[PDB]
C-alpha cells in the first residue's frame, strides 16, 4: 500500500507492537477513565484538554521521548479540542505534535483506549523504518480507515433495542 | 470477551430508516443547531415528490462528545445514538462521516414511527388529508353550505 | 340565538327587560317549544351546525372555535365523549361573548349551548363515556405521564 | 408565593440593620430571584459596610464569593444604579443562616475598588481572578498578579468586547512559552510571586506550587494555577440555556449530575418552573450516587473498582453514560427512568452494606493510617470561616452547615438522613471519617428513593419546559412548535437574576445566572469549592514539611477542572 | 397621550392605537392580522387586553388593542389573568387545524405563528379531532403555496390588494373553509407579490427560490446592502450559506423602502451564484488561459500599462463609487469615460442638473406617499422604478385618507377609510409610448411618443405659467385634457412630477422641470422625482468623464493602446460591432469583473471582481442619497483557490505596483477619504456609514445570529482543522457570531431583525424608534445635496411633433421588470417570469406591412438583420416599433432610435 515519508525488518516490527511502554499524559477527565520517564517509553497517550497553558509541558514531554515515538490522542479534547472552542484551549493536540491513532469520545471507554491499541500495533507491523543508522526515512502505511472498512456491517444494521430497557 | 451495553448507551450515531425504507431525516437542520459543539452539517434537498431530505449529511466526530442532544431534538427519530464505542481512526479527517457512513438500513431504537404519516406536506403515498388525524380537502366550489 | 329556558320561566311578560333578567333575550319574540322526546345534546349539535357553518369566516374565535362544540357535541351524540369536553364547551362560551367577537353571530352562537348545560347538564354528562386520549403509543418513548 | 418568586427581601433584618447604620439613602435594594438580599452599596462605603456586617450580633463571618460583572451590554437595568462594571460579594451568615450579595457599581474609566482581603483573607484570589478577567484594580492587594490567564496575556477574557472562540493556533508563542518556562527557574522572581531559603518547582490534577524551603521545613508557599483553565463561564455567556448542559457535567468531572443540579436549578429559577415531586427524587437518587462514587474514591485514594463499576453500570442503565450524563433538564430529567432500574438498585444496595463495613474496617481502624492523618496540618472553625472551607473540612471543624439541610433543594426535605460532624479539628482522619458517614447517609437515602417512588412525570408541566415530552413532539403541533423554538433559537428566560447553592461531593457548589432576557445566559458565575480549599493550602502548611503537604493535598477533596472551570 | 398598562404610566400618541403604541414601548402584546403598513382590521381577536373605564375598575372589559384607540388617560392590562387565557385559546384555535410541518416548513424558525404559540405560553394539545385540509396552487417561479398553513388572518389579501393593488390574489370560500390565493392556477401578476414572503404570519407563500437551496434563518451570515437591480436604492439583507448567496430579505429603512421590496430586487439575486462566474485572474497567452493568484497578476498588469502610451478607463453604473473612483486614479480624470452613450449620459446630466439645481426639493421613496397630485411624465415606473410606483398607489389613496381624517375617523382604521372613500382618489396623470400598469389608478393616461409627451408637458407649463415656452399646434381635445391636468395640479397642496432617463428624450426631461418650475412659481409645495437607470447612475453622473463614444474613438483611431474596462458589458450602450472592432485594435484589454461576458474574449487580463456579495462600496440613490452597502462573505473561505477581490481594490493595488512596483491592496476608509478629497461633489459619502474603527461598546458588528451552527463541520469535508475566521478591515462588521445585533444598539445598519422571542419579520419592530416608522437612531444614508436655492430657467426647446417617415420606425422601448435589468435577467429564476422577446406594432402598420400577430419580421439595425414575433399593440402610435430594452440583442441605448428595412422573415 501507500507509504509517507526484510524477515528481521517484520522481527523488528512484532518486537516493537508486541511489547509498547507507555507514557499516559492525563490532562482531564479523560485520565480518570483511563486509569515509566519519558526517555523510556515509546507511545505517549495524549488524554484531556491541551491548555495553552500545559501546551509547552505537552511539547517538552514530546521531546525528551526517544525514537521511535507514537501518539494516542484520547477523547474529543485531544482530537480536535472537543466542545472547548474557548480562549484558553488548544483546537486539538495535533496542532504542535503528530499523532498516530485518534479515538472519539467524551470520555471514552477503557475498552475504546484497547482497541485503538490494537490499531497502533496493526500501524507499527505494516511499516518501515531504517534498521540501522550506519535510507534513514520513516516510511508509514496510508493504512485503510476504519470507518470503510467496518461500513458494510454497521450500515447492515436494522433494529436495535428500545431505549426503555435498562 | 465482548462487552454489555444497555440500549440507552450513547456512542455511535447514525441516521435510521422509516418502517417502509425511506431515510427518516427531513433535513430540518434541528440536531445541527442544538449540537453545542456545532459537528454537524447539512444541506436540505427535496425530490420530484416534494419530500425533504439532506442532500448531504456529515458529522466531525472528531469533536462530538457524545452528548445526545442531536438525538434528543430530532423530531423525526432519524439521527440516534447507537450501542457501538469502537470508531478509532488512524487520521482525524476520517472521523469527518458523511451519509453513505451514517445511513443504517433500518429504524433502530424507534421502530414504528414515521414523521410523514404526521406531516400534512404531500409526498409520493400520501395526498392531502391521507396523513393522521386528517379530513379531506374540501374544495371552496363545492355545493354543500 | 337564544338561551333555553324552562317551564319555570313560561310566566313572565314577553318584553326585553323580562328575559334579560331570565338570562336570555326577546330576540324576535317568535319561542320555539321543545319537548320531551327531543335530545338537548342533539338539539344543541344542530343548533351549533348550523352557526358553525353560517360563519363569515373573518374572525378567530367564532371560525375556528364554532367547529371545536360541534365536534363535541358530536361525539357527546355518539357516546364518544371524554372528560374536558363539557369544561371546553364552557370555556368556548365564555370566550366567545360580546367583545371578544368581531360580530355577535357567535355570542348568539354560544347562549342555546350555555344555556342548555346549565339546565339540562345530565344529558351532556351521559355523552361522556371514553377515558380522555389524544396521543398514540410510540414504541421506544416512555410517556410522561401527567397527574 | 412559589419559591421562584421575585422578592426584594426588604424584611430581612439586615436591611434594617445597614438603614439604621449607615441612613436610608446610602444603598439600593435589588429585587431578584436569587434568594438573597441584593444591596447595591457605594464604593466609599464598601469596607464599612463589611466591618459593620462583620461585627453584627450573628454575624456574617464567611466571604462566599467576590467577582465581576460586565454590564454595558445590559439593556434590563431598571431599578439598577448607573454601572458600566460591577463587583458582588456574596457574604454567608452561618448563625443567621442567611446570606447579602453587596454590589459596588463601577464606571468604566476608573475600574478599582478597595480591597477586601483585610475583611476576609479567601478575597485575594478572588480579586485575582477579577483583575484577571475583568481589569477591575483593587486598590492596597498585596499581589495582584493574574491567576486564570498568563502572565503574558493581553486583554480580560470576561469582558463582552474579548472574543470568547479559540485564536489561530502560532508555533511561535508556544516556542516562546516553552522558553519561558525553560528559563523560568534561571530567572526566577521572589518578589514576582508575592514572597520576599530554596526555591522549588513541581507538580488531583497537574497543577505546579512555587515552593520557599528553609533546608527542608516550608517557609512560604504559592501556587500556580489555572493551568486547566476551560473558561466555562465565557462559555455560559455562548451557549443557550439547554445546550449549557454538558458544560456543567464537566466542571467537577467526579460529580456529575451533582453538578449539573445547582444549574438547572437556577435556570427553573429563572424560568418559574415547579418541578413535580417525581423529578426532584430522581434527581436526588442520581446527586446520591454520584456523590458515592466521589465518596468511595476519595476514600479508596487515601488508603475499590468494582463498587464504582456498579454506580457507573446504573448511572449507564439510567441515563446512557457513565460519567458525563447530561441527564437533568430545565423542568425536569431527558428521559423517564427505564423498566428495570428498580432490580439494578435493590442489586446495589445489598452489595453495598458489607463493602461499606469493610471500607469502615480499613479506613477507621487502620491505625498506620490514624497515627499518619491524625493532627497533621490541622485547622479550627475560624480558619474554616475566614477562608471559605466548605464540605467535609467545615463539618469536621464542628459547624454543622450541610446545604441539604440549612437551604434545602430538590426535594431533601422529604428524605431521613443525619448530617455527620466532627470535634473542633479538621485533620485527614476527622475528613475521612466524615466522609464515610457520608457514604452511609447517602445510603440511607438511596434505600429511601427505592422504597417509595412517586409515580408521575419526569418532565414539569410549564411551557419553558426544554425540551418537551418526546411523545407529544412527535405527536402534536403545539408541543412540536416549542421544541422547534426550544432547540433552535433556545427557550427565552425573562431578565432577572438566580441563584442556587448546593452540597456538592467536595463542599458547596453555586450558579449565579444573569438573564438579559435573551435565550443565552447574560452572566454565568460558578462557584466552586475547591477554589476556596485550595487557597487556605499556604495558611494551614506554613512550618510543615513537604511530605505533611503532600499528605494534607490528598487529604483535601479537590480537583483542577473544578479549582479553575 | 396618557396611558397606564399594568400599573405603570406612558405617554404616547392618541392617534396610534393601543397595540402599535404598546409595541413602540417595548411591551409584547401577540398579534396577527394587524401590519404596520396595512392597520388594523380585528380579525385574528389575537391582541386583546383588559380595557377599564378608570383607576378605580376592577372588572374590566377585553378589547383589540388594535382597534382600540391610544387615548388620554387609557387604562389597560396586558397580563391581566383573562387577557392571557383569551390570548393563549385564540392560539390554541389557530392551532387546531395547523398541520404537523415544522420540520419541513420553509417558516421554521423565521415563523410569527411560531414566535406567537410560544409567546401566549401554549404547548399543549387537547384537540383530539380532524384537521381540515387544502390543496395548493401553483402561483408561478417565486412564491411557493402551502394552504394548510393558514390562520386566515387576511394579510396576504389586504396588503396584495388594497395595498399593493394587485388584482388576481383574494378570499374564497365560507366559514372555516377560507381559501386564500388566486381563482386559478398561474403566476402572481403583482410586480409586488415578493413582499408576500414576510407579509404571511405562516409558511403559506414561501420563497420558491430560496426553497429550492433552503437553510434556515439561524444558520445564515447577513449584510445590510443595497439592492443593485435598479437606481431606487432599497436596503436589503443579502443572507449567505456555504458561499452560496441564498435569500434577499427587506432590510427595514423608514427613509426609503420600509417594509417592501419589488420583485426585480427581490428575486434577481440569482446571477451571484453563476458558475461561470470569475474567480481567479485569467490572462491570455496564444489561446491559453492561465490562472495567477493576485500578486503575479498585479505585477504582470503593471508592467504591461507601464509599457503602454496612454491608459483609457471605461466605468461603469453597475459599479461602486469607490470602484469608479480607483479607475479615474489609476488612469487618470482626462483619461476616464463613464462608459454610458452620450445620449443616455446628457439625460443623466440634464436630471442631476434637475435634482441639484432646480431649486425644487426631491422627496424620498417613502415621502413620495405624501403628495397629492402625480404627473408622470415619460417613465414607466413600474418596470423601472417599481417601488416608485407603489408610493405613487399609497399618494393616491391620499384623498380616501382625508376625507375619512375630515369624518374623524382614525388613519389606523383602514376598514372605514377605505369604506368613506370608495373609488375617490388623488389626480394621477401618467404619460408612456403604451399603456402602463399604473393606468388602473390614473386620472388619465396619454399614450403618444416621447416627443408629443414632452409637448404635453411644455404645454402644461404653459398653461400653468404664461412666462413658459408655449406650444403650437394643440388639438381642441388634447388642450381639453391638459386643461384637466392644470386644473388637478393647481389646486394640489403637494404636486409632484415624476421623470426620468428611461424614456430616452431629453425633452421629456425639460417639459417635467418645466412643470415643476411653474408649480414652484405659484408657491405650491411641488416635488421632483428622476427615476435612473442602474444602481449607481447618479453616483457616475455626478463623478463625471467622457462619453462611451469618446473612449471608442479614442481606441479606434490609437491614441490609446490600454483599456481598463470596470464592471461593463459595452454592448447596452454601444453597437456591437463598434465594441468588438475597438476592441479588437486594441493590443491591452483589461476586465474588471464579476461576470462572464462578451467582451472578455477580446480581454487580455479579467480579473474576477467581486460582486455586491463579495464586496464593500457606496453606491448614490436616484433622489442623491449616498447608501453604503457591505461584504456578506467571504468567497474564499470556502474554496480557497479563489481570488475575488473588490474592484477599487484590484484597481488601486494595480496603481500602487504601476507606480512603485509594490502592492498595496487598500483599506476601504482610504478610499473614501479618496474621493471625499479629490471629488468635493461627493463628500456626503463619508457620512453614509461609520468607519471600520465604529464600535457598539468595544465590539463589532456580528453578520451571524448567535445560534450560527456547523462551525466544527461546515469545511470539514475538504479539511477537519477549522480555518481561520476571516478578518474584515474594510468595514465594522464581523465575520462571525462574536459581535452585537442589539436592538437598542446605537448604529444605524443593521444586519437582520431579530430579538429574543421575535424570529420573524416582526422582530424589525424592535429596531424603530415607533412601529412604522424609523429605525432608532436615524436611517442609513445621507443626502449628497440639498436643495437649491435658484432655480433653473425655463427650456425654450420645445420638440416638434412626431412624424411617421416612410421606411423608417421610431423606437419605442418597453421596459420589462423581468429582463430590462442586466444582472437581474442573467438570473436563472427570471429566465422562466420573462416573456419572449416579441416586437410591438400598430395594427394600421401590420395591415400595411401585411403581418399578423405571432409572425416573425426581420429587421435591419446597425447592419445586422435580427427576426421577432410580431405582437399587436393598439395603444402604440402609428410609424412607431416597440422594442424590449434591456434584452439580449436589444440594447437599451436603441431606445429613441430609428429603424429601417422592417420586413416580414
Ligand atoms: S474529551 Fe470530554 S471527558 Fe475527555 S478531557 Fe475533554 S471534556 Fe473531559
Ligand atoms: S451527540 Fe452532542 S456533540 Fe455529538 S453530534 Fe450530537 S449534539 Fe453534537
Ligand atoms: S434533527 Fe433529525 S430530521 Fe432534522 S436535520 Fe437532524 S437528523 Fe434530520
Ligand atoms: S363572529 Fe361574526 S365576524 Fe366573527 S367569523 Fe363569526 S360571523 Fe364572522
Ligand atoms: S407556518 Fe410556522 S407553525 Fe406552521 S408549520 Fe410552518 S413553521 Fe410550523
Ligand atoms: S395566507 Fe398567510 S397572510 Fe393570508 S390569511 Fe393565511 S396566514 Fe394570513
Ligand atoms: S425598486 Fe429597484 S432598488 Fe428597489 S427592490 Fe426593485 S429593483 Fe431593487
Ligand atoms: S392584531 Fe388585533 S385583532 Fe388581529
Ligand atoms: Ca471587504
Amino acid at each position: 500500500m501507500d507509504y509517507t515519508l526484510g524477515k528481521l525488518n517484520d522481527m523488528v516490527n512484532w518486537g516493537r507492537k508486541n511489547s509498547i511502554w507507555p507514557y499516559n499524559f492525563g490532562l482531564s477527565c479523560c485520565y480518570v477513565e483511563m486509569v515509566a520517564s519519558p526517555r523510556q517509553a515509546d507511545l505517549m497517550v495524549v488524554a484531556g484538554t491541551c491548555f495553552t497553558k500545559m501546551a509547552p509541558v505537552i511539547q517538552r514531554l514530546y521531546d525528551q521521548m526517544l525514537e521511535p515515538k507514537w501518539v494516542i490522542s484520547m477523547g474529543a479534547c485531544a482530537n480536535s479540542g472537543g466542545m472547548y472552542d474557548i480562549y484558553s484551549v488548544v483546537q486539538g493536540v495535533d496542532k504542535f505534535i503528530p499523532v498516530d491513532v485518534y479515538i472519539p469520545g467524551c470520555p471514552p471507554r477503557p475498552e475504546a483506549y484497547m482497541q485503538a491499541l490494537m490499531l497502533l500495533q496493526e500501524s507499527i507491523g505494516k511499516e518501515r523504518r531504517p534498521l540501522s543508522w550506519v535510507d534513514q526515512g520513516v516510511y508509514r502505511a496510508n493504512m485503510q480507515s476504519e470507518r470503510e472498512r467496518k461500513r458494510g456491517e454497521r450500515i447492515a444494521v436494522t433494529n436495535l433495542r428500545t431505549p426503555d430497557e435498562i | 470477551e465482548p462487552v454489555y451495553l444497555p440500549p440507552r448507551y450513547r456512542g455511535r450515531i447514525v441516521l435510521t430508516r422509516d418502517p417502509d425504507g425511506e431515510e427518516r431525516c427531513v433535513a430540518c437542520n434541528l440536531c445541527a443547531v442544538a449540537c453545542p459543539v456545532g459537528c454537524i452539517s447539512l444541506q436540505k434537498a427535496e425530490t420530484k415528490d416534494g419530500r425533504w431530505y439532506p442532500e448531504f449529511f456529515r458529522i466531525n466526530f472528531s469533536r462530538c462528545i457524545f452528548c445526545g442532544l442531536c438525538e434528543e431534538a430530532c423530531p423525526t427519530t432519524a439521527i440516534q445514538l447507537t450501542p457501538d464505542f469502537e470508531m478509532g481512526e488512524y487520521k482525524r479527517q476520517d472521523l469527518v462521516y458523511e451519509k453513505e457512513d451514517l445511513l443504517i438500513s433500518g429504524p433502530g431504537k424507534y421502530p414504528e414511527y414515521n414523521f410523514y404519516r404526521m406531516a400534512g406536506m404531500a409526498i409520493d403515498g400520501k395526498d392531502k388529508g391521507e396523513a393522521e388525524n386528517e379530513a379531506k380537502p374540501i374544495d371552496v366550489k363545492s355545493l354543500l353550505p | 340565538g337564544t338561551d333555553f329556558l324552562t317551564e319555570a320561566h313560561l310566566d313572565l311578560p314577553m318584553e326585553f327587560e323580562s328575559i334579560g333578567k331570565a338570562g336570555s333575550r326577546l330576540g324576535t319574540a317568535l319561542a320555539m317549544a321543545v319537548d320531551h322526546e327531543i335530545n338537548m345534546v342533539s338539539l344543541v349539535r344542530n343548533l351549533e351546525e348550523f352557526f358553525a357553518r353560517e360563519s363569515c369566516g373573518w374572525c378567530t374565535p367564532c371560525r375556528d372555535g364554532l367547529p371545536w362544540s360541534v365536534k363535541i357535541l358530536r361525539a357527546l351524540e355518539r357516546g364518544e365523549g371524554q372528560p374536558g369536553d363539557i369544561e371546553t364547551l364552557e370555556q368556548l362560551c365564555r370566550f366567545l361573548g360580546p367583545g371578544k367577537t368581531f360580530c355577535a353571530h357567535a355570542p348568539g352562537a354560544v347562549e342555546p349551548l350555555q344555556s342548555a348545560i346549565k339546565y339540562f347538564r345530565e344529558e351532556f354528562e351521559a355523552g361522556i363515556k371514553q377515558p380522555f386520549s389524544n396521543t398514540h403509543l410510540i414504541n421506544g418513548i416512555q410517556p410522561n405521564l401527567l397527574k | 408565593e412559589p419559591a421562584w418568586q421575585t422578592r426584594d427581601h426588604l424584611d430581612d433584618p439586615v436591611i434594617g440593620e445597614l438603614r439604621n447604620r449607615f441612613g436610608p439613602d446610602a444603598f439600593t435594594v435589588q429585587a431578584t430571584r436569587t434568594g438573597v438580599p441584593v444591596v447595591w452599596i457605594k464604593r466609599e462605603q464598601l469596607l464599612e459596610v463589611g466591618d459593620f456586617l462583620k461585627k453584627l450580633p450573628k454575624p456574617y463571618v464567611m466571604l462566599f464569593d467576590l467577582h465581576g460583572m460586565d454590564e454595558r451590554l445590559r439593556t434590563h437595568r431598571e431599578g439598577l444604579p448607573a454601572a458600566d462594571f460591577s463587583v458582588f460579594y456574596h457574604l454567608i451568615s452561618i448563625d443567621r443562616n442567611r446570606d447579602i450579595m453587596l454590589k459596588v457599581a463601577l464606571a468604566e474609566n476608573d475600574l478599582h475598588v478597595p480591597t477586601f482581603t483585610k475583611l476576609f483573607p479567601n478575597a485575594n484570589w478572588y480579586e485575582r481572578e477579577t483583575w484577571d478577567l475583568f481589569g477591575i484594580t483593587f486598590d492596597g492587594h498585596p499581589n495582584l498578579r493574574r491567576i486564570m490567564m498568563p502572565q503574558t496575556w493581553k486583554g480580560h477574557p470576561l469582558r463582552k468586547d474579548y472574543p470568547a472562540r479559540a485564536t489561530e493556533f502560532s508555533p511561535f508563542e508556544l516556542t516562546k512559552a516553552k522558553q519561558d518556562l525553560e528559563m523560568e527557574a534561571l530567572t526566577f522572581k521572589p518578589e514576582e510571586w508575592g514572597m520576599k531559603f530554596m526555591f522549588l518547582n513541581l507538580g488531583h490534577g497537574a497543577f505546579r506550587i512555587v515552593l520557599q524551603l528553609d533546608g527542608e521545613e516550608i517557609v512560604d508557599c504559592v501556587p500556580d494555577i489555572g493551568y486547566h483553565h476551560r473558561g466555562a463561564e465565557k462559555m455560559g455567556e455562548r451557549q443557550s440555556w439547554h445546550s449549557y448542559i454538558p458544560y456543567t457535567d464537566r466542571i467537577e468531572y467526579l460529580g456529575g449530575c451533582v453538578n449539573e443540579m445547582p444549574y438547572v436549578l437556577a435556570v427553573e429559577k429563572l424560568a418559574g418552573i415547579t418541578v413535580p415531586d417525581r423529578v426532584n427524587v430522581i434527581r436526588v437518587m442520581l446527586s446520591e450516587l454520584f456523590r458515592i462514587n466521589s465518596h468511595l474514591l476519595y476514600i479508596s485514594t487515601f488508603i475499590a473498582f468494582t463498587d464504582r463499576q456498579k454506580i457507573y453500570d446504573l448511572v449507564e442503565a439510567i441515563t446512557g453514560f457513565r460519567m458525563h450524563p447530561a441527564w437533568f433538564r430545565i423542568g425536569g430529567v431527558a428521559h423517564d427512568l427505564p423498566r428495570g432500574w428498580d432490580r439494578l438498585l435493590r442489586e446495589f444496595l445489598d452489595w453495598m452494606p458489607k463493602r461499606l463495613a469493610s471500607y469502615e474496617k480499613a479506613a477507621l481502624q487502620n491505625t498506620i493510617l490514624k497515627g499518619r492523618s491524625q493532627g497533621v496540618a490541622a485547622y479550627g472553625a475560624k480558619e474554616a470561616l475566614e477562608w471559605g472551607t466548605t464540605g467535609a473540612g467545615l463539618r469536621a471543624t464542628g459547624i454543622d452547615f450541610d446545604v441539604r439541610k440549612a437551604r434545602p433543594y430538590s426535594g431533601y426535605e422529604n428524605f431521613d438522613f443525619e448530617i455527620p460532624v466532627g470535634g473542633g479539628v479538621s485533620d485527614c482522619y476527622t475528613r475521612v471519617m466524615l466522609k464515610v458517614e457520608e457514604l452511609r447517609q447517602s445510603l440511607r437515602i438511596l434505600e429511601q428513593c427505592l422504597n417509595n417512588m412517586p409515580e408521575g412525570p419526569f418532565k414539569a408541566d410549564h411551557p419553558l419546559t426544554t425540551p418537551p415530552p418526546k411523545e407529544r413532539t412527535l405527536q402534536h403541533i403545539e408541543t412540536l412548535i416549542t421544541h422547534f423554538l426550544q432547540v433552535s433559537w433556545g427557550p427565552v428566560m425573562p431578565a432577572n437574576e438566580s441563584f442556587q447553592m448546593i452540597e456538592a461531593t467536595k463542599g458547596i457548589n453555586s450558579y449565579y445566572l444573569t438573564s438579559d432576557g435573551s435565550t443565552m445566559s447574560y452572566r454565568t458565575r460558578i462557584r466552586t469549592p475547591s477554589y476556596a480549599h485550595l487557597q487556605q493550602i499556604p495558611a494551614a502548611i506554613r512550618g510543615s514539611l513537604v511530605s505533611d503537604l503532600i499528605v494534607y493535598l490528598g487529604s483535601i477533596d479537590f480537583v483542577m477542572s473544578d479549582v479553575d472551570r | 397621550a396618557t396611558i397606564h398598562v399594568d400599573g405603570k404610566e406612558y405617554e404616547v400618541n392618541g392617534a396610534d392605537n393601543l397595540l402599535e403604541a404598546c409595541l413602540s414601548l417595548g411591551l409584547d402584546i401577540p398579534y396577527f392580522c394587524w401590519h404596520p403598513a396595512l392597520g388594523s382590521v380585528g380579525a385574528c381577536r389575537q391582541c386583546a387586553v383588559k380595557q377599564y373605564q378608570n383607576a378605580e375598575d376592577t372588572r374590566g372589559r377585553l378589547v383589540m388593542s388594535c382597534m382600540t384607540p391610544a387615548s388620554d388617560g387609557t387604562f389597560i392590562s396586558i397580563d391581566d389573568e383573562e387577557a392571557k387565557q383569551f390570548r393563549e385559546s385564540v392560539v390554541e384555535w389557530l392551532m387546531t387545524n395547523h398541520p404537523h410541518d415544522c420540520p419541513v416548513c420553509e417558516e421554521g424558525g423565521n415563523c410569527h405563528l411560531q414566535d406567537m404559540t410560544v409567546m401566549t405560553g401554549h404547548s399543549f394539545r387537547r384537540y383530539r379531532f380532524t384537521k381540515r385540509t387544502h390543496r395548493n396552487q401553483d402561483l408561478g417561479p417565486f412564491i411557493s403555496h402551502e394552504m394548510n398553513r393558514c390562520i386566515a388572518c387576511y394579510r396576504c389579501v389586504r396588503y396584495y390588494k388594497d395595498y399593493a393593488g394587485g388584482t388576481d390574489l383574494g378570499v374564497y370560500g365560507a366559514h372555516d373553509n377560507v381559501y386564500f390565493g388566486r381563482p386559478e392556477d398561474g403566476t402572481l401578476e403583482s410586480e409586488f407579490s415578493g413582499n408576500l414572503v414576510e407579509i404571511c404570519p405562516t409558511g403559506v407563500f414561501t420563497d420558491k427560490t430560496h426553497s429550492e437551496r433552503y437553510n434556515r434563518k439561524w444558520d445564515m451570515q447577513f449584510a445590510p446592502s443595497i439592492c443593485q437591480q435598479c437606481s431606487i436604492g432599497c436596503n436589503i439583507s443579502p443572507g449567505e450559506r456555504y458561499g452560496e448567496l441564498r435569500r434577499i430579505e427587506n432590510r427595514y429603512n423608514g427613509t426609503v423602502n420600509h417594509y417592501f421590496l419589488c420583485d426585480r430586487g427581490r428575486f434577481g439575486y440569482g446571477y451571484v451564484n453563476l458558475k461561470d462566474r470569475p474567480r481567479q485572474p485569467v490572462q491570455r497567452r496564444g489561446d491559453d488561459f492561465i490562472t495567477l493568484n493576485a500578486e503575479q497578476a498585479m505585477q504582470g498588469a503593471a508592467d504591461i500599462l507601464r509599457q503602454s502610451k496612454k491608459v483609457i478607463g471605461i466605468g461603469s453604473p453597475r459599479a461602486s463609487v469607490e470602484s469608479n473612483f480607483a479607475l479615474r486614479e489609476l488612469v487618470g480624470e482626462e483619461n476616464f469615460y463613464t462608459g454610458i452613450a452620450h445620449g443616455e449620459q446628457e439625460r443623466l446630466q440634464l436630471a442631476l442638473k434637475v435634482l441639484r439645481e432646480g431649486g425644487i426639493y426631491t422627496p424620498a421613496l417613502r415621502e413620495i406617499e405624501s403628495y397629492d397630485a402625480v404627473l408622470v411624465l415619460g417613465e414607466d415606473v413600474t418596470q423601472t422604478g417599481a417601488r416608485v410606483a407603489l408610493a405613487v398607489r399609497q399618494a393616491v389613496k391620499g384623498k380616501a385618507r382625508e376625507m375619512a381624517a375630515a369624518q374623524k375617523v382614525a388613519d389606523w382604521q383602514i376598514a372605514a377609510i377605505l369604506n368613506i372613500g370608495q373609488r375617490a382618489k388623488h389626480p394621477l396623470f401618467v404619460t408612456n409610448v403604451d399603456d402602463t400598469r399604473l393606468d388602473d389608478i390614473a386620472a388619465w393616461t396619454y399614450r403618444a411618443p416621447v416627443e408629443d409627451q414632452a409637448r404635453l408637458g411644455f404645454a402644461i407649463a404653459h398653461a400653468l405659467d404664461n412666462s413658459a415656452p408655449a406650444v403650437d399646434g394643440i388639438e381642441p381635445e388634447l388642450q381639453s385634457k391638459i386643461d384637466v391636468i392644470v386644473q388637478a395640479l393647481a389646486g394640489a397642496k403637494k404636486p409632484l412630477i415624476i421623470s426620468g432617463t428611461n424614456a430616452g428624450s431629453l425633452e421629456v426631461i425639460q417639459a417635467a422641470a418645466n412643470v415643476a418650475k411653474a408649480l414652484k412659481g405659484r408657491g405650491a409645495d411641488v416635488g421632483i422625482t428622476m427615476i435612473a437607470r442602474s444602481v449607481n447612475s447618479m453616483g457616475l453622473g455626478i463623478m463625471g468623464g467622457g462619453s462611451l463614444e469618446e473612449a471608442l474613438t479614442e481606441l479606434e483611431t490609437g491614441r490609446a493602446d490600454a483599456v481598463v474596462v470596470l464592471e461593463n458589458d459595452l454592448h447596452r450602450h454601444a453597437s456591437a460591432t463598434r465594441v468588438n472592432a475597438a476592441l479588437a485594435k486594441a493590443p491591452l484589454v483589461m476586465v474588471v469583473d464579476h461576470q462572464r461576458t462578451a467582451i472578455m474574449e477580446n480581454a487580455h487580463l479579467v480579473l474576477s471582481a467581486a460582486s455586491f456579495a463579495e464586496s464593500d462600496g457606496t453606491v448614490i440613490n436616484n433622489e442623491g442619497r449616498a447608501q453604503r452597502f457591505f461584504q456578506v462573505y467571504d468567497p474564499a473561505y470556502y474554496d480557497s483557490k479563489t481570488v475575488m477581490l473588490e474592484s477599487w481594490r484590484w484597481l488601486h493595488s494595480l496603481h500602487s505596483t504601476l507606480l512603485s512596483r509594490e502592492v498595496d491592496w487598500t483599506q476601504l476608509d482610504h478610499v473614501i477619504d479618496a474621493v471625499v478629497a479629490k471629488i468635493p461633489e461627493l463628500a456626503g459619502i463619508k457620512d453614509a456609514a461609520p468607519d471600520a474603527t465604529f464600535r457598539i461598546r468595544g465590539q463589532k458588528l456580528a453578520r451571524e445570529p448567535h445560534r450560527y451552527s456547523g462551525r466544527t463541520a461546515m469545511r470539514a469535508n475538504i479539511s477537519v482543522h477549522e480555518p481561520r475566521q476571516p478578518q474584515d478591515i474594510d468595514t465594522m462588521f464581523t465575520f462571525s457570531m462574536e459581535g452585537n445585533n442589539q436592538p437598542t444598539a446605537h448604529r444605524s445598519q443593521v444586519p437582520f431583525a431579530w430579538a429574543p422571542g421575535w424570529n420573524s419579520p416582526q422582530a424589525w419592530n424592535k429596531f424603530q424608534d415607533e412601529v412604522g416608522g424609523k429605525l432608532r437612531f436615524g436611517d442609513p444614508g445621507v443626502r449628497l445635496f440639498e436643495t437649491s436655492e435658484n432655480g433653473l430657467d425655463y427650456f425654450t426647446s420645445v420638440p416638434a411633433r412626431f412624424q411617421p417617415q416612410d421606411g423608417k420606425w421610431r423606437i419605442a422601448p418597453y421596459y420589462h421588470l423581468f429582463g430590462s435589468d442586466e444582472l437581474s435577467q442573467r438570473a436563472p429564476v427570471f429566465q422562466s417570469r420573462m416573456p419572449q422577446p416579441y416586437i410591438k406594432l400598430n395594427p394600421a402598420d401590420a395591415a400595411k406591412l401585411g403581418v399578423n400577430a405571432g409572425t416573425r419580421v426581420s429587421f435591419s439595425y446597425d447592419g445586422n438583420t435580427v427576426t421577432l414575433p410580431v405582437e399587436i399593440a393598439e395603444g402604440l402610435t402609428a410609424g412607431q416599433v416597440g422594442l424590449p430594452m434591456g434584452m439580449s440583442g436589444i440594447a437599451p441605448v436603441l431606445a429613441g432610435a430609428h429603424l429601417e428595412d422592417l420586413k416580414e422573415a
